[PDB]
């Protein structure tokens, strides 16, 4: 019985956008939402159990910001190399006509932490009970990232998840059909 | 996205391995520029190491502050084993069951079906083994699997199929074992 | 805040910096 907890931030510039999160063997425990504040936990009865000072992971991303520029400084400008995702959709449980169930668009293997992803019903934008998690880790140090459509399977209905990233040449389109 | 700029991204990445509950606790801090490492501390060692060139000026730096070292040491105990005790008990410890549905599928189009799914999802921890029968005796020919599938939410799915050509009369039974439960889950499908 | 608390790691300012 190994397992591993992982506490991992970023911090890109010049986006300017950062991230502080902990992983427990590849999942999400909490992360801390920049704009509000704020601790949010992956799953909610998490906080009934632990929980955690957002104050300080604020600090850490300050001391990411200041060292990215340090580096970015004596690496003489390097860039990132951008590397493109792998895109899978598939859904929660066994497909059934009507019956609730979820397509998740599972986007993997890339870099920078910065993706647009549309979910497409027949051509069509929907965002009607759409949800996404933040960028996890990978040990490459590449990042993986889910977006989610609850939705009631049908035979009038095909979707796409539309996956645009900078190390693409063209939108990447994956296609689901009942 | 129009905005075609470099990018510049640095990463931190504290890492708590824990062997055998926490009797055995090692740490791994890395700092990560672009994709690269460029230094690290690994409480088997309990100094900081020069991963690429670029890292040796931090590894130089940090290694001379001896009161700095100490409390990196220590988080072994403060940090890693401190977390551990928090967590355990809904991480560690979280169970959820699996679902097992079977249904008939087919290689390309068919009249009839020539592939048997056993659907294994909503499950935690990880750990699974999904087994084929045949009246009773287990099948090892056929066999295609996803893998292990994690879906993001703390759950995990995965598919074993079974190429075969059913005979009526033939029982087939997929069988789970996961920590969640102490026998088998089993789903029979007669064709 | 009643719940037993997840102690984060500090980040180090590398060699180069003040803030």
């Amino acid at each position: 019985e190994e397992h591993v907890i992982i506490q991992a931030e970023f911090y890109l510039n010049p986006d300017q956008s950062g991230e502080f999160m902990f992983d427990f063997d590849g999942d999400e425990i909490f992360h801390v939402d920049m704009a509000k504040k704020e601790t949010v936990w992956r799953l909610e009865e998490f906080g009934r159990f632990a929980s955690f000072e957002a104050q300080g992971a604020l600090a850490n991303i300050a001391v990411d910001k200041a060292n990215l520029e340090i580096m970015t400084k004596r690496s003489n400008y390097t860039p990132i190399t951008n590397v493109p995702p792998e895109v899978t959709v598939l859904t929660n449980s066994p497909v059934e006509l009507r019956e609730p169930n979820v397509l998740i668009c599972f986007i993997d293997k890339f870099t920078p932490p910065v993706v647009n992803v549309t979910w497409l019903r027949n051509g069509k934008p929907v965002t009607t009970g759409v949800s996404e998690t933040v960028f996890l880790p990978r040990e490459d140090h590449l990042f993986r990232k889910f977006h989610y459509l609850p939705f009631l399977p049908s035979t009038e209905d095909v979707y796409d998840c539309r996956v645009e990233h900078w190390g693409l040449d063209e939108p990447l389109l994956k296609h689901w059909e009942f | 996205m129009g905005d075609t700029r470099p990018r510049f991204l640095w990463q931190l990445k504290f890492e708590c391995h824990f062997f055998n509950g926490t009797e055995r606790v090692r740490l791994l801090e890395r700092c990560i520029y672009n994709q690269e490492e460029s230094v690290r501390f690994d409480s088997d060692v309990g100094e900081y190491r020069a991963v690429t060139e670029l890292g040796r000026p931090d590894a130089e730096y940090w290694n001379s502050q001896k009161d700095l070292l100490e409390q990196r040491r220590a988080a072994v105990d403060t940090y890693c084993r401190h977390n551990y005790g928090v967590g355990e008990s809904f991480t560690v410890q979280r169970r959820v069951e699996p679902k097992v549905t079977v249904y008939p599928s087919k290689t390309q189009p068919l009249q009839h079906h020539n592939l048997l799914v056993c659907s294994v999802s909503g499950f935690y921890p990880g750990s699974i083994e999904v087994r084929w029968f045949r009246n009773g005796q287990e099948e090892k020919a056929g066999v295609v699997s996803t893998g292990l599938i994690q879906n993001g939410d703390w759950t995990f799915q995965t598919l074993v199929m079974l190429e075969t050509v059913p005979r009526s009369g033939e029982v087939y039974t997929c069988q789970v074992e996961h920590p969640s439960v102490t026998s088998p889950l089993t789903v029979e499908w007669r064709a | 805040a009643r719940r037993p608390p997840l102690a984060e790691l500090a980040a180090l300012n590398l060699s180069g910096s003040r803030l």
